[PDB]
């Protein structure tokens, strides 16, 4: 009971921490999804700016 | 007891044998690679008592048995004990008679040839298996981990083969075989526990130290700082209950044991550690391969279950690796069981159904056929 | 014991799932960081190439 | 599927292969002239993996492949591999089978006959192209440049052609075809970088060096002043990032390699260099045709992107040329792609529709027809 | 002990260092290019015991030393270890202080520049040698072997250089430097000896494998037929005595390792082998050169000491060569010593006395002077 209780408090604590880590990792994915959309748009814009500079060239 | 003639998979390590049927995600049962024998004179009449005990029987009756391992550093030398283990494994506990099922076995690519040849011979001649296939641990580990590309560093019980694979291809010139494994880490621990007043020298004592190691030891991401406090205070010790009511605690011995993976000199080996061998297997591959192997460092085998090993190995490679490159470790819960799982995956792949030696080709060629048909 | 063992198989399964979620979320934190850096690098390069295009302009 | 059955256009060099359809101003895709083959034993099964790779596939999977080039010094020596390249180039990538479209290929006017004959043969016999026409590369350079008069010096990967053309006519007695090219500059750079401590010998290493050359090298219009400083100070060195994160810097070697186009002795070649061959292509023509060729040095092909090549090719010619006379280099943005672009221009001319070999005339005469109908 | 200020001569590779005096026909001493270091903790005191061991000291005490060499694939990267090797070589065995004797060192023609520059710097600044001269190993090989013209096939511990010389002149564009060498053969042999059940993973074991290779291995003329019997019977096995009294028998491994020279893929190298590589050096030379190079393929260095190598190379080269032409291999007993001997010759020739860098010119210019004075 103690081994399972210990494994349980640890599985449950690791779960709170794995879920937290998952939440944080997912939160990072979300922050990073924003970094992608922002950088992706800036790249499309930069490619357009580049094309513009080159077209002007 | 199975309702389909699937292949059987049996991962016969120098430590334990994991076995079950192909297509599953786990061994159905795990047996030690042990045949036990009494080291005492019988006193009572009509007590039964075997001349030898096999697998879990050997551990169950171990109080008066000397326990031997038929496999040394990954190679079978005692085929008779292997046959006993296999018969018990397949017929008594897994409930799969090999005669009705093809069988896949596992081994390092540089495991001396007698291993793959003798294993093939026994399954065809004493078990009458309809087909055989001896698989390579590096292949099996990448399948288990979901990769085609990566470094397989199998820190198992016997020998570490350190083998890079790219796009499914072997890169053999970059293989770094190291004579360091979990069995040696256990032996180091026994000597340092002796230093602390806990002398373990007999079989029962040795099996107990292995169990203690598995539950108490960790790698530490900074050996010297961890040791500075582990050696100074009880606050970094962990207890273990010995089978006889006695207790043991472990201090810096708790991390010095796995440290041998990073410092093989601890057991007398001329080596810089598993991270240098991992590094060299990446480095010795072509320059357009290196980037993919750095990002796909695969931990496999047992000992991968020491806390912190997955992280320390990324740190140790990052420290040796060029900047810009991404260094990453793959270390799933399917650790230590990855070779067996890879066997299950491989045995059941449609892409593998032409790789099996049937018991036709076997008799026409003899067991040496394994060197032409398997690897 | 069965309750702790079961509470454990569930804390542990939730943990394997949370750890998997974290592993996959992290696989994506990393895949996102790779895309972010690939796109940020293409952006910086678009901007280097823009600065060049503008200089060449 | 196409709006009109215009010709497919493809320039097959010793370096790159480029293709698109007639009438546009760019190829749709560029491929290296490569067919790749695994040089390793596969161990994992169901990994896909081709027996041979083509074009960009060969370069993308190069980590375990040996890569071969079917074209050398302007000619096809391995037509089987070109067949694979043409299938990929025209059908897999432009999505057009040659069976329904005329195809325009290219070759130098002093290119060995077997090559213009083989290109004609393969497109008619393995691709069933309804028509063929193998273009003069110098003509296409002039079409893309908007010139009818000038010396076309195409300094590509394979061969430097050096041909004087006046009012749309060739002056063949004055063509200085020279076996000095971009491929030699790449191998010279592999050897000079070896001297600097960065050895390069394998396919992956050669592809890295070709990438270094394409991003870091230049000619230098005044190489003596440039090397006096570049060979004396690190301020003239430029860093390159290798695939595995390594950094290589190159100093005077950065321009000394391209300098070989003016200094062929660096690679063991007996030649006057590209500026003297331009000079002789002009000087060997009648005096009423040189006054126009001096004023029209037409730069084409690749290697033309090195900064200082146009000015370095104009200064050297001016030095060899008579005084009073105006020497002028034409070096348009349509560089390296000028032959493909000219191909598109030739293919779309209404007057060019009378120049095609049909897949009738071809079978009646055989591939030798290319010399009766094309050039 | 000398009665003249004769030049000192040393030929320093990744394998061994041969040293003696100019005018002699053999080195006075041979050392491994090794500095050894203890890998064990001392327990007893008053045992002598060095921090480092050099040359033969390192080999004699190797049972407990890790042995490292300063030279990789022909280049010295660890000058400190070479300084120690040279001090021992010159002062203890040759019994000479370089201060009173000029010194000749050697390197391959395409060896990175840092080698000849650092060697020049150390002999002038730590040994105070009155003069220096870094020789071309190919030149030295031609003098020792009795030729001015031919292909120098050194196939040494570091690299195979494959360099054509005609009338005493370099033909550098045709040098096929190849990353295939004696040190890779040692590594390959231990992997195949592992297959036989004998593990060789420590330094002492590595040097033993090198010794096994040198005494037991060969190439012969027909690999497949030799393998057909070697792989079938003990009648083609040879026993080697290991230092502890145990033996290893070697079968087809006896030739499978040496075969790597003809099949470099055995060690993961992208190469056609030494016979084709030799051929290519000849083919890259002008046709009025080729006739003399075909008739004069000359062996030097090491690995050219395998039974059947001069005869197999003649067969393999004549098989690639044009008919009518006579192909011959020169393979003198001055094998393995011929580069050193050539050093002795170049140094003793009166025709070479103007080629020395003096310790005047050296200090005025610095070590970079070697690139203006040697070659």
């Amino acid at each position: 009971l103690d081994k399972y209780s210990e494994a349980l408090k640890d599985a449950q604590e690791k779960l709170e921490l794995a879920e937290k880590k998952a939440t944080d990792a997912e939160a990072d994915v979300a922050s990073l999804n924003r970094r992608i959309q922002l950088v992706e748009e800036e790249l499309d814009r930069a490619q357009e700016r580049l094309a513009t500079a080159l077209q002007k060239l | 007891d199975e309702d389909e003639t699937t292949a059987l998979v049996c991962d016969n390590g120098s430590g334990l044998v994991k076995a079950g049927f192909a297509g599953d995600d786990a061994p159905r049962a795990v047996f030690p690679s042990i045949v036990g024998r009494p080291r005492h004179q019988g006193v009572m009449v009509g007590m039964g008592q075997k001349d030898s005990y096999v697998g879990d029987e050997a551990q169950s009756k171990r109080g008066i048995l000397t326990l031997k391992y038929p496999i040394e550093h990954g190679i079978i030398t005692n085929w008779d004990d292997m046959e006993k283990i296999w018969h018990h494994t397949f017929y008594n506990e897994l409930r799969v008679a090999p005669e009705e099922h093809p069988t896949l076995l596992t081994e390092a690519p540089l495991n001396p040839k007698a291993n793959r040849e003798k294993m093939t011979q026994i399954m065809f001649e004493t078990f009458n298996v309809p087909a055989m296939y001896v698989a390579i641990q590096a292949v099996l580990s990448l399948y288990a981990s979901g990769r085609t590309t990566g470094i397989v560093l199998d820190s198992g019980d016997g020998v570490t083969h350190n083998v890079p694979i790219y796009e499914g291809y072997a890169l053999p010139h970059a293989i770094m075989r190291l004579d360091l494994a979990g069995r040696d880490l256990t032996d180091y621990l026994m000597k340092i526990l002796t230093e602390r007043g806990y002398s373990f020298v007999t079989t029962a004592e040795r099996e107990i130290v292995r169990d203690i190691k598995e539950k108490l030891c960790y790698v530490a991401l900074d050996f010297e700082n961890e040791m500075a406090t582990a050696a100074s205070s009880s606050s970094l010790e962990k207890s273990y209950e010995l089978p006889d009511g006695q207790v043991i605690t472990i201090g810096n011995e708790r991390f010095r044991c796995p440290e041998t993976l990073f410092q093989p000199s601890f057991i007398g080996m001329e080596s810089a550690g598993i991270h240098e061998t991992t590094y060299n297997s990446i480095m010795k591959c072509d320059i357009d391969i290196r980037k993919d192997l750095y990002a796909n460092n695969v931990m496999s085998g047992g000992t991968t279950m020491y806390p912190g090993i997955a992280d320390r190995m990324q740190k140790e490679i990052t420290a040796l690796a060029p900047s810009t490159m991404k260094i990453k470790i793959i270390a799933p819960p399917e650790r230590k069981y990855s070779v067996w799982i890879g066997g299950s995956i491989l045995a059941s792949l449609s892409t593998f159904q032409q790789m099996w030696i049937t018991k036709q080709e076997y008799d026409e060629a003899g067991p040496s056929i394994v060197h032409r048909k398997c690897f």
